[PDB]
């Protein structure tokens, strides 16, 4: 009864570094100069169409 | 934009940007090989015979049929596999 | 190698090794007790004396067996057939192919 | 000429090495210092 890994015929598997972890941290996407970002503060906004605030 | 009443002296031999084209094409040619495969397990002992053909002793067959050991996807098991090459890529190492 | 076809029907006689490259077949026939006799000298060419309906496989096909197609058979075609392939990859055949015999009802 | 009180600072090591061909391997020797090699645990 001899087995093998399932990825033996597509790719060598990069082992993840056990030093680095996969917890999420909050990323803030900032716009460069000359650009702005607009956020819609309307409560009943279904994400399509004109937002009033 | 077609000019008027103007004249400059040209020289194709001391010209720039042909060197830049040469360097750009060489480096771009090198850049299209880094994702591709290196043939490290392939420089190996090749058991080659003549191609199956009506052999003329005065001329030479331009195809050699070579079988060899090759590593499989598994490191423990290795296989025997054959292929065809030309004379201009193989040389005899020094019966068998 | 015994092939029997009630007379007036068609007939397909295979002979020799499978083709490798371009070939030039030669079909001979042999009545019992007689000398041999040419029937086909090219892939699909016959000389005078032998009539038509003795068709041959063309040599431009790669990786097939040489066949011999006979329609409207008779008691005269009851003989031993022989093939002589001339492949452009295999060497010169100083011996003929295997004896394929035809017998009729 | 070995002195038993002192130590020779050069060890002459031969070993298996892969050739340019993957099937054939060769026996090749070299010289190193004491400060680069260690004894693993007669022979
Ligand atoms: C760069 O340039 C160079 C040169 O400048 C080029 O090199 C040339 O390349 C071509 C193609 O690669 C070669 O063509 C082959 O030629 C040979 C020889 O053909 C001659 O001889 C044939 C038979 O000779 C008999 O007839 C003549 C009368 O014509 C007679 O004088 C002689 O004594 C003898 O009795 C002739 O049929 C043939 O004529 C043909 O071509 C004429 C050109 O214009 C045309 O006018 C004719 O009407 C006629 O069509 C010529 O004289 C051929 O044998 C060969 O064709 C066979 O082989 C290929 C590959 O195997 C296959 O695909 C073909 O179908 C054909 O095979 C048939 O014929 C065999 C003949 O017995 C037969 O045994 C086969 O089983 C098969 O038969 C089947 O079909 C036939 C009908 O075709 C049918 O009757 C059968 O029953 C069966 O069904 C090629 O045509 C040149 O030789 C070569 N060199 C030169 C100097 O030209 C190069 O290509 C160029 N490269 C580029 C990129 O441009
Ligand atoms: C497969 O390849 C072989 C080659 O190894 C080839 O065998 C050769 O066949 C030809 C004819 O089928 C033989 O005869 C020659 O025919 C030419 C045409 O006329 C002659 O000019 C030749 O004479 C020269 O060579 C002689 C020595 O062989 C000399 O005595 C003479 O003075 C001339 O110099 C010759 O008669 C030929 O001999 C063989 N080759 C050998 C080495 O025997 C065969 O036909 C190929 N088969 C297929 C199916 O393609
Ligand atoms: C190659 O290396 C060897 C070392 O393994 C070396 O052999 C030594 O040679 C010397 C003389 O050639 C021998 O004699 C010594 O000479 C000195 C100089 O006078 C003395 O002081 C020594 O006396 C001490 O050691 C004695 C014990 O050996 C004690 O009894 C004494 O009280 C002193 O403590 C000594 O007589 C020396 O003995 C040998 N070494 C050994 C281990 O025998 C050889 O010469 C070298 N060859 C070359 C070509 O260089
Ligand atoms: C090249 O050589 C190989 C052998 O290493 C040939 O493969 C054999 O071909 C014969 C003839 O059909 C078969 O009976 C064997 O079973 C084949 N063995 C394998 C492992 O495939 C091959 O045909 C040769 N190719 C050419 C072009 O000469
Ligand atoms: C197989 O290839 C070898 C070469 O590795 C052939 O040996 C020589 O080939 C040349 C030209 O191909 C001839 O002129 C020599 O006469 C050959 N040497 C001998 C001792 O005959 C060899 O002929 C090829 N064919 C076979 C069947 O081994
Ligand atoms: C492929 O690998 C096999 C196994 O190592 C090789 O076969 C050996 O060849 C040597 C030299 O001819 C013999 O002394 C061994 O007895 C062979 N062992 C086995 C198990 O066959 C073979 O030479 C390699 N190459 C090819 C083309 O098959
Ligand atoms: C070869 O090297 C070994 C060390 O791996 C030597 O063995 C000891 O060496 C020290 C200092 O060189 C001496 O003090 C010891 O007395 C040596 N041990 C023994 C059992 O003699 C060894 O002397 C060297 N030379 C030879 C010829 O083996
Ligand atoms: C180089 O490779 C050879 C071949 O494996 C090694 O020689 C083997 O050594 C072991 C252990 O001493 C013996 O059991 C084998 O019988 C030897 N085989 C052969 C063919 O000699 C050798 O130890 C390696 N290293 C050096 C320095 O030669």
């Amino acid at each position: 009864k001899e087995y093998r890994l399932i990825n033996c015929n597509t790719s060598a598997c990069t082992q993840a570094c056990p030093k680095v972890s996969f917890e999420p941290i909050p990323i803030h996407y900032c716009a460069p100069a000359g650009f702005a970002i607009l956020k819609c503060k309307d409560k009943k906004f279904n994400g399509t169409g004109p937002c009033p605030s | 934009i077609h000019l008027e009443n103007v004249t400059e002296e040209f020289n194709m031999w001391k010209n720039n940007m042909v060197e830049q084209m040469h360097t750009d094409i060489i480096s771009l040619w090198d850049q299209s090989l880094k994702p591709c495969v290196k043939l490290t397990p392939l420089c190996v002992t090749l058991q080659c015979t003549n191609v199956t053909n009506n052999i003329t002793d005065d001329m030479r067959g331009e195809l050699k049929n070579c079988s060899f050991n090759m590593t499989t996807e598994l490191r423990d098991k290795k296989q025997k596999v054959y292929s065809l090459f030309y004379r201009l890529d193989v040389v005899q190492i020094n019966s068998n | 190698t015994f092939v029997s076809v009630a007379p007036g029907q068609t007939a397909r006689i295979t002979c020799g090794e499978e083709s490798l490259g371009s070939r030039s077949v030669i079909w001979y026939q042999q009545r019992p007790g007689q000398a041999p006799s040419l029937i086909i000298y090219n892939n699909n060419d016959r000389p005078s004396g032998i009539p038509d309906r003795f068709s041959g496989s063309p040599g431009s096909t790669f990786g097939t067996t040489a066949t011999l197609t006979i329609t409207s058979v008779e008691a005269g075609d009851e003989a031993d057939y022989y093939c002589h392939i001339w492949d452009s990859r295999r060497p010169t055949n100083w011996v003929f192919g295997e004896g394929t015999t035809l017998i009729v009802l």
